[PDB]
Order: structure tokens, then C-alpha cells, then sequence
């Protein structure tokens, strides 16, 4: 009494999620034009569960800071898993999770000195910085 | 590599004031906002 | 010696692409790996980051266009991956 496809992670890990939030990603519904898991290229297992729980809350919308309040508290996440959560929401072709990921590393490299930004997710000589200072 | 296009695109959200600071940060981030 | 294959891809955001299908010359004896490489050559990315899928199953990288049945005027979604 529920429709369900088939989707298999990158890992092997074959998920049976419901097409209505499937098609939030709008490879998975155009993949199906013109019984079968249909694949998730460079998306793991961990991920694609990620992937999921932010679909699931998004499945009533359509496509200043507009950062929302549960999901910026649902990206309270390791950088890593951030980097990967990117990737994904652009091979899934998720415009909603593109953005919130992306302003959220955007909120994460605003209001710091490029010494503070560097100290977040980290080559210079000693004039290349006053060089790139010009 | 897998860098490039992703933070190319976080640097859409940062203003013009963000950019500026961020080429300081390193090489291949200044060879990337200059593009 | 030589078919014609189109494989449409998907619309990109990190890479501003639009979704469109490039059309390939190639041979049933290619390889999928080929094939990557001969996307590689119109566009300049590398197999490594493309993924070919056929009808549901992902193209192994070490089998020719025979063994899953790939005909002339066949379309092969394409994916990037980083």
C-alpha cells in the first residue's frame, strides 16, 4: 500500500525508499524515463541514510539568510561528512541541499580571518602572502 | 581532484567582501577566486 | 567497424552544465573504459569521474559494450562523480 524502489548505495547497500521522496532527486525520477536498484555513484551507504533524512523532512516543498533551523541543526555534522553531504545533493541534483550545504560552508568561512579560516580546514612563502596581499 | 567545484560554489554565497580575504588563505584558493 | 551511440547526462549544479546527450562513434568492442575515454576527448573529463548506466546497472569499467547488450542508437545516462 506503498510504493518503493530500489536504490543501491555505493557501498552495495541496497535501500527500498519511497519513490514520492525519491523524486526529490531529480536524477532518480529522470533516470526512470522511457525492478531494479537504481544506482548512486560516489554516494555511500552512510551518506545516501543522510541524504534521506533531509528528503523525508523536505518532502512538502517545491524546489537575507534563508538557513533553516533544523537543518543547520541537522549539518551539526563533521566536516567530512559536510564535504560528502555537497557531492551527493549535486549527483542526486538536490537544489535544497545543494544550497543549505553550501551556505552553511559559507557560514562557516564568513566573519574569519583567512588565518581563521585555514585553521578550520587546515603553503605559503614567506612574501607569497604579503604578494598576495597586492 | 574533487575541491575545485565545490568550493567555487560556496564562494557564489560569500559577498564580494568574503572573496577578498579569502585568497590570502592559500594558493589554490587564490588561483581559484581569481577565475 | 563503427556505431553510433548517444548517452545523455544529468543536470549538473557544482558544474554549471545543462542536462544534454553527446552523441559517441564507437565500436560494440569497446570497452566501457573506452567509451569514458572517447567522453574524455569532446569534453576533457576524466574516466574516473564519469559513470555509465545503461537500462538500471552500472557499467563495469573492464567489459565491452557487448556484454550488456549495448545496440546502435542505445542511450546511456551519464553521471559525473568527484
Amino acid at each position: 500500500a506503498m510504493p518503493s524502489i530500489k536504490l543501491q548505495s555505493s557501498d552495495g547497500e541496497i535501500f527500498e525508499v519511497d519513490v514520492e521522496i525519491a523524486k526529490q532527486s531529480v536524477t532518480i525520477k529522470t533516470m526512470l524515463e522511457d525492478d531494479d536498484p537504481v544506482p548512486l555513484p560516489n554516494v555511500n551507504a552512510a551518506i545516501l541514510k543522510k541524504v534521506i533524512q533531509w528528503c523525508t523532512h523536505h518532502k512538502d516543498d517545491p524546489p537575507t539568510d534563508d538557513i533553516p533551523v533544523w537543518d543547520q541543526e541537522f549539518l551539526k555534522v563533521d566536516q567530512g561528512t559536510l564535504f560528502e553531504l555537497i557531492l551527493a545533493a549535486n549527483y542526486l541534483d538536490i537544489k535544497g541541499l545543494l544550497d543549505v550545504t553550501c551556505k552553511t560552508v559559507a557560514n562557516m568561512i564568513k566573519g574569519k580571518t583567512p588565518e581563521e579560516i585555514r585553521k578550520t580546514f587546515n603553503d605559503f612563502t614567506e612574501e607569497e602572502e604579503a604578494q598576495v596581499r597586492k | 581532484w574533487m575541491q575545485r567545484e565545490v568550493w567555487m560554489s560556496v564562494f557564489r554565497y560569500l559577498s564580494r567582501r568574503e572573496l577578498c580575504e579569502c585568497m590570502r588563505v592559500c594558493k589554490t584558493w587564490y588561483k581559484w577566486c581569481c577565475d | 567497424s563503427g556505431m553510433q551511440i548517444f548517452v545523455k547526462t544529468f543536470r549538473d549544479r557544482l558544474r554549471n552544465l545543462l542536462p544534454q546527450t553527446i552523441t559517441l562513434e564507437v565500436e560494440p568492442s569497446d570497452t566501457i573504459e573506452n567509451v569514458k575515454a572517447k567522453i574524455q576527448d569532446k569534453e576533457g573529463i576524466p574516466p574516473d569521474q564519469q559513470v555509465l548506466i545503461f537500462s538500471r546497472k552500472r557499467l563495469e569499467d573492464g567489459r565491452t559494450l557487448s556484454d550488456y547488450n549495448i545496440q546502435k542508437e542505445s542511450t546511456l545516462r551519464l553521471v559525473l562523480v568527484f
